[PDB]
This record gives structure tokens, sequence and C-alpha cells, in this order.
RNA sequence: AAUUUCUACUAAGUGUAGAUCGGUC
């Protein structure tokens, strides 16, 4: 028996298949002769403007809503929310007064006001036409009759608008939430200091000039936030604290510019309002208006170049402000400024660390990796890094005010010299003659530009705190959070840019035909029958469908067999056919009352020998004789038209009769002759239709079932599953690990070549060299845009093939799948493969293993299209890739490349040289430190116990050695040093002893720093395990300094070149091998486990549990 | 009628180099279409009359990427000269093939192209 | 560098090798 028989059709899966419709006959003519272009054009066009008069429509109704709305509970929230709250389960009652808040005004959006004549065909066709004066565009609205597919995707779009969901596009969060939270911060601003800057100004001028409204002391009130939530309340209130023009040549400025005009000390350590939100309803065409867009944002003068220089002198006021107070955001960016300032990363984190050793660390340390992780989701927990608390971090002669504003002048002086080479592009008659997408500096000045001031901006985005938070700085926060959102706005510049600059030079223009009914082929041949006005028709290889015109349609049901030939089944039994004739449609067809375009695509070609795609064996298997319902159809099958965008003047070929070169050096042939022509893109020179035919699977399912729990059990009773590393390598780039449920090495491989098989010949293809020399390629273009996007698509296509591989893997082997884990919190940066593009293959994984087919099996069995396999749930979130789903067993890995794959030893001691202290400490840790001339080696007898961080091993004693030779990559330099030349050159050196036993007190003799340095030098050589060239590809060797039991070391040049590789070849089929122990030992923990229990089995692993199996499992 | 025919002669001495440059375009395409994209030069691309026995070392638009994919112009059938990978789109036709990388290459190398292969 | 669209080819001569559900930012 087999795993699968359990497996398939358990769900259902709906999938749209597309294929090509042209036109056959005078169809062509006849909709040339009914004018079918114009309406279609013109209809939408105004489809445009109805989607933009209804968002003017819209906002007129969000105008109507929010005007007249009162509050009663206000001010609890106000005065409750700035009493200093005392959390004996309080902020649940203020926060549950807000929601009441929420169902107040989602109560007055829900209950009255209209709130049903809104999604329907009456605010389209009743109270539109009443609406929109200059009665052109009602002219434009009445020609929508019954078309409302599009309109109800929009209705679609604006209920997923207002909802109780309260995101960034709901109204009632930015409102409440954003105004009113700012509000009652203005009220703290302005209750706390206020009689410092103005009594006289504010209540006789600005309110003569502005509005002669009620007075803006009292705009801190409950009066004023039922006013303020409409559009003129925005425009008032922006209109008194920002500015505005009052309709002369005045121009005047608000109050926070008093507050810098009213010069107390020449510093002005004075509160500045917050700015309140407008409503959520407020080229890329061309290169001359993208262009213009750069000559309007990123010149010379502009206010984001100022508000550059208002950061400039932030950072000077920064200089001459304090040190406490100010939060910094926690993630990765504390590391890098822990790389700016200080030595090293986690140094700072050791200082929290040293914090936490004030805490919980005691006499006889007890730390584990439940210490680690709970101290590491208490690093997670604290995220309120200030100032003053990096300044206690601070060692002597560390300042952190002084390192950082160098260094961040370092930064801004660095963008000023991206800005000195910037000066020449634009000066006086720049209008550039050739194409943006032609010439290449101009995209390397404004690429580096923009990659140095996003790069600040992610910089200054991770200098944020968290926010809402205790006392913090009141000047700095200001042109903070708004020359930050000056430069959020160069970063749409930045989206502007890189999504112009990029376009292909073929465009994508399809739209869905209707033919005048809007009741288009809804279902397949219903009892309607003449509302559908088209069916499915059938002629050996090709396909035909049967539009017919209404006016005729009324009476063409005249089906005759005819006996003699041309018999176009027509689809029924809503599945079977019904004959008919061939000359009746031909004269249909011939005087115009008929449609008929072909499906067809390149697999019902006769020109064909090979294998055809996938959804046309979904197709020829839709109406097959012993289809029991596995395949069946749906409705909302579309016709898109697709018009032409390459003209025939920019056509490209490779003609007849010329011998051409050949790409691939591993093709065994060089050149290739055809006798016909061979076009670059035809299929965008024409137009052609394109046929959605949206079919479902197993809609009536057979099992029900968790796959999961029957994944433990079939697997309890199992004794050799597989498991199938696939992990970023630094050399090989994707490999490929099969092991067996004991342990020994069944199948691996790399991925840097795909075997191509066609016809019984197999091609290879390189892809190590292929993005080696697109490498080359983003090592030198002047551009990289346009060569990231390729790097990004070729790796795309390259998971598709990977995918590929995959799914011949499960269908040949039928492994359970360890690969490599996304959400494990790991980052290393080394490899060639990035994060994003390895989400996009777990995405295709899921989006792939919903329903995977089989193409070269047989239709009958299961694999086939009928009954494919079923072996992943649906897709929810990038959230959703936790631990399990499915058969893909998601795998946590910590420490499985830098280990030893024949012992398990990893890097547990941190050989940093820190003083000459922990280095006479570190020698006199080891207990034996002994000599033998004949093995002329070095041995190591220590113990785990004098070591911090090295409780997770189970013996605790341990014999150490020093085998072969390493690499010491810089004293790169490519600096080889050898083992016992660099002991007995240090030794024969400084001429101690080394002949006798027992030199672990001779050792410590001595009191000169360099024999201590360097011995810490020759402990992190001989516990570097990574011993590669990082030159050419010689021997990228992984040999260990720990010998097994069995009394040899490992050295893999000896076990890489064999035909049977009882151990891992390189560093990746070390990480990629010990994932697959990892789910060794899960299967273990299926072993120990009972039934129910496999319910709720860890299987995130640990690692003092992984050291414990990976060193006591070796064998 | 006098400077009109002047600027003839020189339109005719530009036809004449545009046509020299045209000859080695075609002659050049004949042994860079024979080489297995492998041992292909890397080439000085250009859309201007670029003039190989005249060629200017002065300017930084001199670039060194490895040429391929010279086909037609099929409304007036060209050899046309991608200069990176096929996903590029940076045809041209004009070149002139130069002594390996890019920074202050070597001068000319003129008819070496058989040493190539 | 020819496709139902995307990617690497020419791959036995108007193709070949894979993958793809969905109208919405
Ligand atoms: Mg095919
Ligand atoms: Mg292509």
């Amino acid at each position: 028996m087999s795993k699968l028989e359990k497996f398939t059709n358990c769900y259902s899966l709906s999938k749209t298949l597309r294929f090509k419709a042209i036109p056959v006959g005078k169809t062509q003519e006849n909709i040339d002769n009914k004018r079918l272009l114009v309406e279609d054009e013109k209809r939408a066009e105004d489809y445009k403007g109805v989607k933009k008069l209804l968002d003017r429509y819209y906002l007129s109704f969000i105008n109507d809503v929010l005007h007249s709305i009162k509050l009663k509970n206000l001010n609890n929230y106000i005065s409750l929310f700035r009493k200093k709250t005392r959390t004996e389960k309080e902020n649940k009652e203020l926060e549950n007064l807000e929601i009441n808040l929420r169902k107040e005004i989602a109560k007055a959006f829900k209950g009255n006001e209209g709130y049903k004549s809104l999604f329907k065909k009456d605010i389209i066709e009743t109270i539109l036409p009443e609406f929109l004066d200059d009665k052109d565009e009602i002219a434009l609205v009445n020609s929508f009759n019954g078309f409302t597919t599009a309109f109800t995707g929009f209705f679609d779009n604006r209920e997923n608008m207002f909802s109780e969901e309260a995101k960034s596009t709901s109204i009632a969060f930015r409102c409440i939430n954003e105004n009113l939270t700012r509000y009652i911060s203005n009220m703290d601003i302005f209750e706390k200091v206020d009689a410092i800057f103005d009594k006289h100004e504010v209540q006789e001028i600005k309110e003569k000039i502005l509005n002669s409204d009620y007075d803006v002391e009292d705009f801190f009130e409950g009066e004023f936030f039922n006013f303020v939530l409409t559009q003129e309340g925005i425009d008032v209130y922006n209109a008194i604290i920002g500015g505005f023009v009052t309709e002369s040549g005045e121009k005047i400025k608000g109050l926070n510019e008093y507050i810098n005009l009213y010069n107390q000390k020449t510093k002005q350590k004075l509160p500045k309002f917050k700015p309140l939100y407008k409503q959520v309803l407020s080229g890329y065409t061309s290169d001359e208006e993208v262009l213009e867009v750069f000559r309007n944002t990123l010149n010379k003068n502009s206010e984001i170049f100022s508000s550059i220089k208002k950061l400039e002198k932030l950072f000077k006021n920064f200089d001459e402000y304090s040190s406490a107070g100010i939060f910094v955001k926690n993630g990765p960016a504390i590391s890098t400024i822990s790389k700016d300032i200080f030595g090293e990363w986690n140094v700072i984190r050791d200082k929290w660390n040293a914090e936490y050793d004030d805490i919980h660390l005691k006499k006889k340390a007890v730390v584990t990796e439940k210490y680690e992780d709970d101290r590491r989701k208490s690093f997670k927990k604290i995220g309120s890094f200030s100032l003053e608390q990096l300044q206690e971090y601070a060692d002597a002669d560390l300042s952190v005010v002084e390192k950082l504003k160098e260094i961040i002048i370092q930064k801004v002086d660095e963008i000023y010299k991206v800005y000195g080479s910037s000066e020449k592009l634009f000066d006086a008659d720049f209008v550039l003659e050739k194409s943006l997408k032609k010439n290449d500096a101009v995209v390397a000045i404004m690429k580096d530009l923009l990659d140095s001031v996003k790069s600040f901006e992610n910089y200054i985005k991770a200098f944020f705190g968290e926010g809402k938070e205790t006392n913090r700085d009141e000047s700095f926060y200001g042109d903070f959070v708004l020359a930050y959102d000056i430069l959020l706005k160069v970063d749409h510049i930045y989206d502007a840019i890189r999504n112009y600059v990029t376009q292909k030079p073929y465009s994508k223009d399809k739209f869905k035909l209707y033919f005048q009914n809007p009741q288009f082929m809804g279902g397949w041949d219903k009892d309607k029958e003449t509302d559908y006005r088209a069916t499915i028709l059938r002629y050996g290889s090709k396909y035909y469908l049967a539009i017919m015109d209404k006016k005729y349609a009324k009476c063409l049901q005249k089906i005759d067999k005819d006996d003699v030939n041309g018999n176009y089944e027509k689809i029924n039994y809503k599945v079977s056919f019904e004959s008919a004739s061939k000359k009746e449609v031909d004269k249909l067809v011939e005087e115009g009352k008929l449609y008929m375009f072909q499906i067809y695509n390149k697999d019902f070609s006769d020109k064909s020998h090979g294998t055809p795609n996938l959804h046309t064996m979904y197709f020829k298997l839709l109406f097959d004789e012993n289809n029991h319902g596995q395949i069946r159809l749906s409705g909302g099958a579309e016709l898109f038209m697709r018009r032409a965008s390459l003209k025939k003047e920019e056509l490209v070929v490779h003609p007849a009769n010329s011998p051409i070169a050949n790409k691939n050096p591993d093709n065994p042939k060089k050149t290739t002759t055809l006798s016909y022509d061979v076009y670059k893109d035809k299929r965008f020179s024409e137009d052609q239709y394109e046929l959605h035919i949206p079919i479902a699977i197993n809609k009536c399912p057979k099992n029900i079932f968790k796959i999961n729990t029957e994944v433990r059990v079939l697997l309890k009773h199992d004794d050799n599953p597989y498991v199938i590393g696939i992990d970023r390598g630094e050399r090989n780039l994707l490999y490929i690990v099969v092991v067996d449920g004991k342990g020994n090495i069944v199948e691996q491989y790399s991925l840097n070549e795909i075997i191509n098989n066609f016809n019984g010949i197999r091609i290879k293809t390189d892809y190590h060299s292929l993005l080696d020399k697109k490498e080359k390629e983003r090592f030198e273009a002047r551009q990289n845009w346009t060569s990231i996007e390729n790097i990004k698509e070729l790796k795309a296509g390259y998971i598709s093939q990977v995918v590929h591989k995959i799914c011949e893997l499960v269908e040949k082997y039928d492994a359970v799948i360890a690969l490599e884990d996304l959400n494990s919190g790991f980052k290393n940066s080394r490899v060639k493969v990035e994060k994003q593009v390895y989400q996009k293959f777990e995405k295709m994984l899921i989006d792939k293993l919903n329903y995977m087919v089989d193409k070269k099996s047989n239709p009958c069995a299961t694999g086939g299209a009928l009954k494919g396999y079923q072996i992943t749930n649906k897709f929810e979130s990038f959230k959703s890739m936790s631990t399990q789903n499915g058969f893909i067993f998601y795998i946590p890995a910590w420490l499985t490349s830098k280990i030893d794959p024949s012992t398990g030893f990893v890097n547990l001691l941190k050989t940093k040289y820190t003083s000459i202290a922990d280095s006479k400490k570190f020698i006199s840790s080891f207990d034996r430190i002994m000599y033998v001339p004949e093995e002329d080696l070095f041995e190591f007898a220590l113990d785990y116990k004098n070591f911090s961080r090295t409780d997770a091993d189970y013996i605790k004693k341990w014999k150490l050695y020093s085998y072969g030779n390493r690499i010491r990559i810089f004293r790169f330099d490519w600096e080889e040093v050898c083992l016992t030349s660099a002991y007995k050159e240090l030794f024969n050196k400084y001429g101690i002893n080394y002949q006798q036993g027992d030199i672990r007190a001779l050792l410590c003799e001595q009191s000169d720093k360099a024999f201590y340095s360097s011995f810490m030098a020759l402990m992190s050589l001989m516990l570097q395990m990574r011993n590669s060239i990082t030159g050419r590809t010689d021997v990228d060797f992984l040999i260990s300094p720990v010998k097994n039991s069995d009394g040899i070391f490992y050295d893999s040049r000896n076990y890489e070149a064999q035909e049977n590789a009882i151990l891992p070849k390189n560093a990746d089929a070390n990480g990629a091998y010990n994932i697959a122990r990892k789910v060794l030992w899960a299967i273990g923990q299926f072993k120990k486990a009972e039934d129910e229990k496999l319910d709720k089995v860890k299987i995130a692993i640990s690692n003092k549990e992984w050291l414990e199996y990976a060193q006591t499992s070796v064998k | 009628h006098n400077d009109e025919m002047y600027l003839v002669v020189q339109a005719l001495i530009r036809a004449c180099i545009i046509k020299e440059i045209d000859l080695y375009t075609e002659q050049l395409y004949n042994i860079i279409k024979s080489l297995p994209y492998d041992k292909r030069p890397n080439v000085v691309y250009s859309d201007q009359p670029l003039d190989p026995n005249n060629l200017d070392l002065s300017e930084p638009e001199l670039w060194a990427e490895q040429v391929g994919e010279c086909m037609r112009y099929a409304h007036n059938d060209q050899p046309c000269f991608y200069i990176g990978s096929t996903k590029r789109e940076l045809r041209v036709n004009y070149i002139v093939p130069v002594i390996g990388v890019r920074d202050e290459i070597e001068r000319v190398m003129t008819l070496e192209e058989v040493r190539n292969l």
C-alpha cells in the first residue's frame, strides 16, 4: 500500500482557464457593420467618469453624514483619559467607552440617512441623473443599462471601505482616534503652557481676521469637536494653527511660527501643536512629466530640501537639547547604530543584559534556552530604549551624542557628496533630447540620490519611539514628524519614478466584451436558453464559440442533423451534446446572423509532437466520456479582447536561411537555421481574443477530515519517510537533501543547473553561471533597477522550475517536506537569494500544492487532472506559515550551517579577545594542556562548566585536537596558516618549554600580552569551522577539529567526490541535512507521544536537546 | 549654389563614413555571429557614427559589456546588438569592440576578431 | 527568439521545456 490513497480529492478548488479565441469568417466585418466599437470605448471612458464622479458624490455623502453629528460622552473620555490612569481594569472601561463611540458613529453610519439606496441600480439610474449638472454627463450616465459587474466590483471596494474594521482607510478610526487623541493632546498642550504664548493676538486680531466665530480658547471644549469633523472645521482649524491667505495678500502664519517668533532665549523650548488630518478622500505616462516632477520636488531650493535643512538644524537643536525622554524604536537598526557608535551589535543587548543580569541572574547561573528566549522576548517587550539608557549603556570614552553627531554628519555629508555631482544636471535648459529609458548616467544619479535619501528615511523612521508614552521632548518631534511626512512624500516620488522607468516596451490592455447583452453566458445552456445567446460548438481539434445575435436568436432554433457532414455538437444538460448541420450555420455566418470565434491554443496544433500544457489537459478531460463529476464548469466565463501595442515600424526578425548563434553553452549544436521568419513578440502586434473559462474541481467532496492529524497517525506506523532540505546557500544557491527515516543520505544534489527533458533528449542548462553573469550585469551596468527586476523575475522563473522539481519529488518519492523556514527570526545576509523571492517561492508552494496534477500519467487512475492530489490547505496570510501546513513541515533552524555534521560541536567558546584576565582565566579553564611528539598535534582536554553559555552540553567534558590546516582570511590576503607551525612558531618564538606534558600552568607564567592575544587568535582559527577560500571555487571544504568516537576527523574533501556520500559534502548539505535530522527528531517525538497527544506535539525545536540529539545519536 | 553644394559634399563624406561603418558592421556582424556567445568581446555601443579607425577614448560613455542578439530590423533588416542579456532592451546599431572590461580600456582592437576564435 | 500570460531556449523545423487564479491597487 501507499500513503496517497486517502489524501486525494478531499475538498474543492476553483480555477480559471485561459485560451485563445480568434475570429473565423466575416465576424469582424459584422462587428464593423453593427457599430460595436465606439460604444465600448465611449462606455469605458464614461465608466472612468462614473468612478471619478462617484468618488466626488461619495465625498459629498461624507460631507452630508458627518456634518450634523453631536456627542454626549465626549468629556468623560477626555477627563478620564487625562487623569493619569489607575489601571485596576480601568483602560478597558476607557477603551470600552471608545468602542461605544465607535458604535455611536457606526450607528450614525448604518442606522439612518439613506444607507439602502447606495449600492444598487437606483443610486446610479435615478439619483445620479438628477445630480451632476452640465447635463452632457447625464447623457454619459444613461449608457450603463444593466452592466453592473464592474459597478458591483467598485461597490465591493466601497463596502470594504465603510465597515467595522477601523483601519487607516476607515474614517471613524481617523477622526475619532487621530482627531480626538490629537485634540486631547492639543488640550494638554494648551492648558499647561499657553499663558507664556499670547493673550492679545489670538482673541482680538486673529478672531477678527479669520472667522468672527466662537473664541479660539473656546475651541478646546465640547462644542468644537462637534464642528471640526466637517471639511470647514478642518479648513478653519488648520487655517488658525497653520495659516491661511484670508482672501488677500496677507499670507499670515500660525501659532508655531509665533512660538518661533516669541524670542524668549533664542532657543524656544516650548511645546508645539499637532496638525490634524483631512478626510480620507483628500504622471507615469511620459518622460517629460516625471522629469518635470523631478523638476518640482528634488531641486535645489524646494521646501523639501529646506525641510532637510530643518533636519540638520534640528540635530543642531539636538546638540543643544537634553538626552532624556527621547525614545528609540526597537528593531534591527538599534544594532545598526550599535555598529555605528560602539564595536558590535548585541553589545548594546549585552549592556541591556547587564541590567538584566542585575535583576534575574544570581550566583550559580541557571541560564537555559528558555531563559534566552524569555530574555529575547523581554528585549522585544521593552521597546523603549531612551538616550539616557544608552548613556548608561555607554562605557568610558564613549560619547553617544558626539560619535552619533559625527557619523550622522558623515551620512548626510555622503548625501551631500551625492548632491555635489547632482548640481550640473538640470541647471538652465535641461530638455534631454534622448530618451529617459535610453540614457544611463542620469538614471545612476537619480538612483543613488533616491537610495541615499530612502536609506536615510529608513534610518530616521528607525529614530521613532513607541508613541502615546510618558514625558517626551516638545520641539524635536514637531519638525521630526513634519519633515518625516515630507520625506514620505519623496518616498512616493521614489514609487512613481521606480514604477515608471521599468516600463516594458509592450503594453497589455484587455477588456471584456458583452455584445449588448447584460446576460452573457452566465450559466451553461440553462432553462433560459435565449438570454445567454452563446454555446460551445466543437469540430475535431478546433473549437467554435457560437454567439447569437438577438434579432435572429428568437427563431434560430432550427437544428437538423442533415446526415451528411459537419456535426457541430452543441453543449447542454447543465453535460452532453446535440448534433447539428454545417451549411446552415455557414449561411448564418456568411450572411451575418451568427458569430463563431475559434477556441484554440498552441497545443491543439497539428504541427506538434510534444506533451501539451496543463490547462489544455484540464480542457480535454472536461468534455471526456467518463467524467464522473470531478472537473465541472462554473459561471462567469469572460472573453477579453486585447488591442495592439507593438506597431509595424519596430518589428525585428530572425530571417530565413541564415545560421544564427546559440545562447546556451551546454548546447551540443552551435548554430541553427530555419527556412522562414522568426519574429520578436508577434503576439502583441495583433488584436486577439482570450477566453476565461472558470472551472471547479471536486465541488462535491468525498472525505473532509483533519490532514495533519492523519499525517501524524500514518507516519506513526510508518518506518521510512523522506525529508527534503531546501536551503539558501553561499555558492550552491539552492540545494536538495532527501534523507530516509533513519538518517542515511538517500539523495543529495544541487540545483545550479536544470535538466530539460524533451523527446528523450536530456539537455542541461546552468543557472549558476547565468545568474553569475547577471550579477556581473549588476556589478557593471551603471544602472540596477532593470537589472534587479531581471534578477527577481529570473529567480521567479527559476523558482517555478524548482516548483516543477519539488512536484516531481512528491510525485516520485512521496516525502514529508522539511525545507527552510522564513519565520525563525534568522538573518544572515550572505547568500545570493533574498527573502522576498523565497516568500514568492513558498507562496507558489501554497498556490501550487492545493491541487497537484501530473502531466505524463494515466487520467483513469489517480495523479491526473481528474484525481489530482490535495496536499496543502488554502492561502490565508503571510503569517500562516507557522510550523505546519499540510505536508509542508515548516522547521525553524538555529545553528545548522556552522556545526559539525560528524560529531555535532557548535561554536560555544566565545573567542573574542576581551582582556588578559579572561585570557589567563581562559587558559586556566583548560584542565589538561599536554603535548605528545608522536602525533605532533596539540591536545585540549577541557571542561564546559568553566565557560560562559556552555551548559547546553550533555557530557560537559571533552577531548579536542587540531587537525589539518586553516585559512586565516585577513592579517583579503589569504593567509593560509597551519597548526603545529604556529604553536611551534610561538613556542620556538618566546622560548618556552613545550617538550613536556601538563604545561597548562607553564602557559600562564607569561606576563606579556601578545602571547595571550596570539593564543586567542589560534583558538579563533582552531574554532573557525568555515574553512572556505572566498576566491576561486577550487576547494570549498569543511574540515572539523573534533573527531568522533571512531577516531577519524571529518575531512570533507574525502567525502565529496564519492558515489555514495554517507556524509554531507559542504556547509549547505550540512545545514539542510541538520534540518532533516531535526524532523528525524520530530518523528522521534511522534514515537514518544500518544495517539491523541499528536494533536499538541511541539514541533518547534530547541537547541539544548538539539545538542543532545546531535551528540548522542551520531551512530 | 556655392555653400549648399559644399554642405552636400560634407554629407557625402558622412555618407562614405557611415557606409564604412555599415560595412564594418556587416563583416563584424558575421564574425560576431560566428561566435558562441562566450568568446564575444566586450563592445562599446553607440547610436551615433562611431568610426572605429577614428575612435576617441575621451567621454565616460565608453562601456565594456558583452554583446549579443544581433538580429534584424525587419522593415530594413539590420544587425542589432543588445549590449546585455535578452531582457535589457538596449538595441543599438553602431558598435566598436575593444580590449576587455571597463576603466580606461585599451585603444582599438582592429581586425583581431579572428584571434578571439 | 515564435507562446493562453510569465521565465530560461531553438529544442528536428510557423515551435520546444516548465508554472499560473484571480479583475482590483
Ligand atoms: Mg509545448
Ligand atoms: Mg523570452
